[PDB]
């Protein structure tokens, strides 16, 4: 089975629950698909690394280490899964 | 009209790329900096040059950040409120 | 399999510091997530210091100065106090 | 000094603090 | 209907004490003009040159806080007034009214260039804000001499400045003895410490690089004071000040609706002290120890 | 010479010499210096064929720092590439915003 | 806690992990970390949104602000 | 005192540090007291960090550290 | 020494930089801009002179400090 | 005397072999110097790091072309790639 347009499962409350934790008050409608593009961006470009490392190891799946890497690489240290 | 030799300028200097600041003073400057960290301190003149050559550069890109936080608020003017935000944004402040 | 974490290591120092107090599993990977972090910090400045002067043994002056870059002003202080104190008593005993 | 005989005095003075603001609801 | 009647300003029979060339906030017109401030025997006086119908009276009984602050690192001078009861200045109602004058001036003479004469500007314009600091200084003494200790003259401490957003631009806020002010940018801010109940700091958690901090009042008819953006480097230090002038503090995660929170204390104010009052705000007061680890 | 046995210019002793006393791993293969330098020779015959047009667009027989800047900024792959070094006499692409243009 | 719904996640993650490579597994823990990861990352983006919205003397972050603050962050 | 952490009067472990900083591909030689200085670093680190966030959890009226209070 | 980065200095580099008005505040904001950069470049060069047991300060500490910071320079040896 | 490396004859022969009428400066051939190594090094810590990862005492050319494909972008990354196999295989079927 084939995954079509998952995007719209970022739900427009849910963004809207980010931007009050973000300290937003009043949001703009057009927000909501920016924010989802940005995002899409986003996780390819970390996904496509920690695939990267997934697939050099001669493994079939990712695991978390492959994630921290791959977030390490960008600056994006993580703590609390391991490292 | 005022902002015809801005431009002007704003073209020449965008040609050039010789160093904008003149060297004494930066050197002066670099040794009284330097002086309150361990006295008798000696500079090659590369480690002058090469801190010019940084410093112009990461001026002028926070410059260019600041241009664009002005023209986002609707100016032409930059302010000191322009450049803390861009330097906060950046992660900096 | 034994796995390695620093997480006895890190009651220890918390009896030390809060008899009273209490750590979660989630806590203890975060901090040994950042000891692991700090070490590959260090170590890799080390290197890199020990490459830059064309040297082949990591002592305690590099470890040293890798503090002194890596932390800030108290921290730094602090932490290079710390360290030569107790390297001086381990070579007293 | 050493450090930790400062933070322990550092942290007393904020139990002074929290001590204070416990009497400031109060 | 909140423009309280004032008594008329009692002129000085002799000559005034007075400070030339200063600008007034809110302006009484729309065109910025230069005027001459006077020291009279209930009160102050503001007088353009250009217009006689301009003067702006306010008498010392009205005033609440008399603020003095110096050109050090901004390119102005200010004598600020707080009032008890609000003014009509023009067609504005306000608490604030300021007297300032701009030290920024233009030096460079666009015969040679060079160094030297770059230092000797430098070195005229310390002395000119100098100069203009000890003018506007000696003013605001003789205002609060001429009060008869009705008015202290307070001066903000830079050295424990904060900065924050508490209306639309980031500015330094700057304790003084008895308030919390900003002086600088329009609109004002003067919070007097006196005045506040509680502080509440919003969005304390681990990752934000941004606190809020909320100060609520005694009087719960008041609107609440949000200062938001504050570095959370200032953190520790806001909570050893807020220590240091008696005001409880408590912090939370999340902003709260203070719109909401408020109404209900007013329908109410007994009912909410009965529960507990304002220990709500601790978060969650579970008092159990947590024990997450298995 | 090794760099011949690959078709190659840049050299394969140096960089397994360099390998070697870099402090990478225990123990290097033959594959890798190889490749590593094949790698870079085709990265800096992009860097230098785009400089060479650049230059040429200036009408000039040599090289130098600012022909490299244009084309590295004005490259999106390699701008991406080198986004955060800073070249010595490089100066700044021209780029004037559009509402400070004269009316 | 975390915001975004937790299976709209896990099937947004896999729909992009498709076009590397087919058939991919994913360890639980490697979805709760990007899901960490996104929020923080969106919160953070959306801090510096508020920011320039507040410079432009508003209270509404709008599109252009995003569009600024990933240009002064050096976002592509 | 047998084990290097109490000859240094340490918490750390001297001997695993050392482990990691030979068979870890950093430099072709390792000193004596760079594994005690790095341990004593560590943990100076390691306590600073804990005493302010059992003053958090404490502030809290929590006896377990969670990562909130981290 | 820190008067010696004269106004039109810094309206040079603003004019490369393609800032067209420029307020009166900028110049002081911008040398204290400056003197943070400098005095955090010029520690991290120190701090590698002193290690590498030198009373003189080379080029290579200053390539250092600034891959150090991030600020990767070329044509200076590195 | 100081007899110190560089690839100034190298990067000279490459560029008379894309532009044969076309010289360079010495201020830019210490530039690509500078570049030559500064991508050496990244590509090499990338290895490193891989290498250790992974639990392997070599590295190869498959953590090299891994650490090419992390580190550079698409298109570019696959012509780096296409180069680095064909002479790897060009050297490998001679010898």
């Amino acid at each position: 089975k084939v995954l079509r347009d998952n995007i719209q499962g970022i739900t427009k409350p849910a963004i809207r629950r980010l931007a009050r934790r973000g300290g937003v008050k009043r949001i703009s409608g057009l927000i909501y698909e920016e924010t989802r593009g940005v995002l899409k961006v986003f996780l390819e470009n970390v996904i496509r690394d920690a695939v990267t490392y997934t697939e050099h190891a001669k493994r079939k799946t990712v695991t978390a280490m492959d994630v921290v890497y791959a977030l390490k690489r960008q600056g994006r240290t993580l703590y609390g899964f391991g490292g | 009209r005022p902002g015809t030799v801005a431009l002007r300028e704003i073209r020449r200097y965008q040609k050039s790329t010789e160093l904008l600041i003149r060297k004494l003073p930066f050197q002066r400057l670099v040794r009284e900096i330097a002086q309150d960290f361990k006295t008798d301190l000696r500079f090659q003149s590369a480690a002058i040059g090469a801190l010019q050559e940084a410093s112009e550069a990461y001026l002028v890109g926070l410059f260019e950040d600041t241009n664009l936080c002005a023209i986002h608020a609707k100016r032409v003017t930059i302010m000191p409120k322009d450049i803390q935000l861009a330097r906060r944004i950046r992660g900096e402040r | 399999s034994r796995k390695e974490s620093y997480s006895i290591y890190v009651y220890k120092v918390l009896k030390q510091v809060h008899p009273d107090t209490g750590i979660s599993s989630k806590a203890m990977g975060i901090m040994n997530s950042f000891v692991n972090d700090i070490f590959e910090r260090i170590a890799g400045e080390a290197s890199r210091l020990a490459h830059y002067n064309k040297r082949s043994t990591i002592t305690s002056r590099e470890i040293q100065t890798a503090v002194r870059l890596l932390l800030p002003g108290e921290l730094a202080k602090h932490a290079v106090s710390e360290g030569t104190k107790a390297v001086t008593k381990y070579t007293s005993a | 000094k050493l450090r930790n005989e400062t933070t322990n005095t550092e942290e007393e003075k904020e139990r002074l603090r929290k001590e204070i603001q416990k009497q400031l609801h109060e | 209907e909140d423009v309280v009647a004032q008594a008329q300003l009692v002129e000085f029979k002799g000559r005034p004490k007075k400070l030339e060339n200063v600008f007034v906030r809110p302006a009484p017109d729309s065109k910025r003009v230069t005027g001459t401030l006077f020291i009279h025997q209930n009160g102050i006086r503001y007088q353009s040159p250009v217009r006689s119908d301009h003067r702006v009276d306010i008498l010392f009984s009205n005033i609440k806080h008399l603020f003095f602050q110096p050109c050090k690192e901004e390119l102005m001078v200010i004598i600020h007034c707080h009032l008890k009861t609000p003014l009509m200045i023009g067609k504005k109602k306000t608490f604030d009214v300021q007297f300032y004058r701009e030290v920024s001036d233009v030096t460079v003479d666009e015969y040679r260039y060079g160094d030297e004469d770059e230092l000797e500007q430098e070195q005229e314009e310390r002395r000119r804000k100098a100069l203009l600091d000890k003018e506007f200084r000696r003013f605001a003494e003789e205002i609060s001499e001429a009060s008869n200790g009705l008015l202290d003259l307070e001066t903000p401490f830079r050295e424990l400045g904060f900065t924050g957003v508490p209306f639309r631009s980031s500015v330094l806020c700057l304790p003084t003895r008895d308030c919390l002010i900003q002086l600088i940018d329009t609109p004002f801010l003067v919070v007097t410490l006196e005045e506040i109940e509680v502080a509440h700091l919003e969005r304390v958690q681990f990752g934000l690089k941004n606190f809020d901090l909320v100060f609520v009042f005694k009087d719960f008819s008041k609107p609440v004071v949000h200062i938001n953006t504050i570095p959370i480097e200032m953190l520790e230090f806001v909570k050893q000040w807020l220590t240091d002038v008696d005001i409880p503090y408590s912090e939370g995660a999340v902003n709260l609706n203070w719109g909401t929170i408020m109404k209900t204390i007013q329908a109410d104010p007994y009912e909410f002290f009965e529960n507990g009052g304002w220990s709500f705000l601790g978060g969650g007061e579970s008092d159990d120890e947590e024990s997450e680890e298995e | 010479t090794r760099s011949s046995r690959a078709g190659l210019q840049f050299p394969v002793g140096r960089v397994h010499r360099l390998l070697r006393k870099g402090n990478y791993s225990e123990r290097v293969g033959a594959g890798a210096p190889v490749y590593l330098a094949a790698v870079l020779e085709y990265l800096t015959a992009e860097i230098l064929e785009l400089a060479g047009n650049a230059a040429r667009d200036n009408k000039k027989t040599r090289i130098i720092p600012r022909h490299l800047q244009l084309a590295i900024r004005n490259d999106e792959e390699l701008n991406k590439l080198l986004g955060r070094v800073t070249i010595a006499q490089g100066g700044v692409l021209p780029n004037i915003q559009a509402v400070l243009l004269p009316k």
